DNA sequence: ATATATATATATATATATATATATATATAT
DNA sequence: ATATATATATATATATATATATATATATAT
DNA sequence: TGCCGTTACAATGTAACAGTGG
DNA sequence: CCACTGTTACATTGTAACGGCA
């Protein structure tokens, strides 16, 4: 029973440990480049105006 | 490819079938034996090939079962390749008397070794004595051999429930023996808290429970 | 029909194409039972050097969903196999970075006409200026 | 992580998908998420491959009290119960020398 | 250097590739014998959640004749990957008749430029006229 | 693993009313010409099926199948 | 009340695989 | 020119697993 | 309608050229 | 020099959507 349940909090602790560090990684990148592009945007449509 | 197993069955249906265990736990469960927690080795043979048997025995048109109790068995349908059979009333109220007895905390110091003795006394104090009599002799009235003729159907409905593994008897003792949680099942009717006309209804209809 | 469809030569393209399908994990067969499913596709694969009874095969255990897929990929390897005899009835393939395939493809989508058609106009009436200018 | 640049996401991202590819050669469905998710035209089926992680160790909970779906919650509960054997395996262990 | 190169997204890729070519028959191994190249092949698919050992496997077995048909697929594929973020990056693929192809690569190779900048400059001229004629 | 063949004929939709019947002692002659043709090609197989359950798959001289039980 | 069927356990003999020790011919150190 | 070490073959006998037959308890049915 | 040609793509693989830095 | 990378111009196969025609 020990080995079991020491197996299973392992691999709960190592499947949510590495899920969220492979996704919330790109999810953050993705947020950043998103605010750069429209900061960008915002001259450019300023200037297209005039 | 061909001469290959996935041709014709799944890998692990072909190694379950393949176990030293299948064919033993095959034949008691045609039998009609009830397999609980105490035989270990069958039980966990049951639950990590549980949907393959399930499957195979559906070519039977027979349900491999498991009841939420963890007990699995075998109920046949109306077109069961199989012959179904059903327990007489004596045996419910034995079986009913033995689910009793498996929740009755008085006898906790016997733990869980019974006598065939202490299980006719139960009986007769939650049945009816004379008219549960009038079953084992039409003509009876209290008299002490048709007396000592119910308690001899009474050990003979216990050595047949053993058969089907709701009681086992003691590695030394048949004179002595303890429950198994299959016994759950003699009170289906009542695990759920409805009228009693309409579960009765549903049973029958799921095959559960025919009437007499 | 402009194009004569021969057997030996399309059961082979379809068998061709099955197998790839296979391979590739689409399931071939209707029969959603793993057996039966494997058991016809072992068919298949020993069945192989035979238009006549793949497609019997066909017929018997293909998927409903893959017949129109199948149908418009022989319709086009045919149409490419009998254009790919001579070089003006080839097709030349290219890549164009985005911006140029929009305008191109604005430009086609405004005048109805196709992206061979657009671009050999547009070429018509480059040389008719350099001759302007010339 | 918002201070970072794109490159060390990226890098910790590709170190999180090699640690996940040794933990989920076992399973099949979970893995072919996994591989779908490396599209990068397709950003959204990262975060789907993430909730089925999650769908999956939902049903890997034992019994009824460890029956805190949510999966970093049941880590207290299973420590808890490792704690506990451990006293029962020392009583155990006890009893058997005797 | 342009592209960040990422260990564990190109050792998946070589591992792909290796299969693929595989399968579809080709002999990826070194060895003209039957029994080594199978037992090399099967250790590679037992390499399939291991990529790092992938590049190892590839330093024993790999044939000699694919290093540059390996190095240069894995680098478009990691050309086009990081491309496809964003669509101005992308390219689109289409299919020209052979007359119409023959002329626009004669008039690229008489003006020196790739296909895509003939392309500009023939959509830009006879946008100056669509514009001179608006005005 | 299991034999193939042994599969093979164990999967066969005809399997359930024959391993029934025989299991319940029946005999099956020529006069049951599938169930005879079935035992006939699987025999070498449902012999080793039938040997681990300690009972022989029996052909008769007059050509019959049937079980016969062991004492174990 | 007793004949009879059924399940279980033990003793007994068969058949096969395998480790042990010895005999014989050859190889190689003395 | 010799004797010891090796490899080969063989019988011995040791152990296991199987299959059979007998005794027993005892639960059923007339 | 269903087949049949036809177009416009998408995805991947290669050869060839141009750059870049060790 | 040499190797490794970025890029273009293809090929190859598959697919969905139009439109013609019996």
């Amino acid at each position: 029973a020990i080995r079991v349940t020491q197996s299973d909090r392992d691999l709960f602790k190592h499947l949510i440990t590495e899920a969220t560090s492979y996704v919330s990684a790109d999810y953050m990148r993705h947020a950043n480049e998103r605010r750069t592009h429209l900061d960008e945007a915002l001259a450019l449509r300023g200037e297209l105006f005039g | 490819s061909s001469t290959h197993i996935e041709q014709f069955m799944p890998v692990k249906l072909a190694q379950a079938l393949a176990n030293s265990l299948f064919p033993e736990l095959d034949s008691q469960l045609r039998a009609g034996r009830h397999i609980g927690i105490d035989d270990l080795d069958n039980h966990a043979f049951l639950m990590d090939f549980q949907e393959q048997l399930e499957e195979f025995y559906a070519r039977y048109n027979v349900e491999l079962i498991r009841a939420p109790e963890g007990f699995f068995y075998l109920r046949p349908r109306s077109t069961t390749l199989i012959p179904r059979s059903v327990l007489s009333e004596l045996d419910m109220m034995v079986g009913k008397i033995l689910c009793y007895l498996y929740l009755s905390p008085e006898r906790l110091a016997n733990q869980g070794i019974f006598t065939s003795q202490e299980l006719y006394e139960e009986l007769i104090s939650l049945a009816d004595e004379g008219k549960l009599m009038k079953f084992v002799n039409q003509r009876s009235s209290g008299s002490d051999l048709d007396k000592q003729k119910l308690q001899e159907k009474v050990r003979t409905t216990l050595n047949r429930l053993r058969r089907l593994g709701m009681v086992y008897f003691l590695p030394n003792n048949n004179n002595k023996f303890t429950i198994t949680e299959a016994v759950f099942r003699f009170g289906a009717d009542v695990r759920s808290g409805d009228d009693p006309r309409e579960i009765q209804l549903r049973m029958i209809r799921d095959g559960e429970a025919m009437p007499v | 029909m402009k194009y004569q469809q021969l057997e030996n030569l399309e059961c082979g393209w379809k068998w061709a194409y099955l197998i790839r399908k296979h391979q590739e994990g689409e399931p071939i067969t209707k029969y959603i039972e793993n057996s039966a499913a494997h058991a016809a596709v072992d068919k298949l694969i020993k069945l192989e050097s035979e238009p006549v009874r793949v497609l019997e095969w066909i017929e018997q255990h293909m998927n409903p969903d893959l017949f129109n897929r199948m149908k418009q990929t022989i319709r086009a390897r045919r149409k490419r196999h009998f254009n790919a005899e001579h070089q003006h009835t080839r097709k030349k393939s290219i890549d164009l970075d985005f911006p140029v395939w929009h305008r191109l493809s604005a430009l086609s989508q405004r005048r109805g006409n196709t992206l061979s058609e657009t671009i050999v106009q547009l070429i018509e009436d480059a040389e008719r200026k350099e001759k302007y200018a010339n | 992580l918002a201070y970072m640049e794109g490159g060390a996401l990226r890098s910790m991202s590709d170190k999180a998908l090699g640690a996940l590819r040794l933990a989920v050669a076992d399973n099949e469905h979970l893995r072919d998420a996994l591989r779908l998710s490396e599209d990068p035209k397709r950003p959204e089926r990262k975060v789907q491959f993430f909730i089925a992680v999650y769908q999956h160790l939902r049903e890997r909970i034992r019994q009824d009290i460890i029956r805190t779906d949510d999966p970093v919650d049941a880590i207290e509960q299973m420590e808890i119960e490792l704690a506990r054997l451990t006293e029962e395996l020392t009583a155990r262990e006890q009893k058997l020398a005797i």
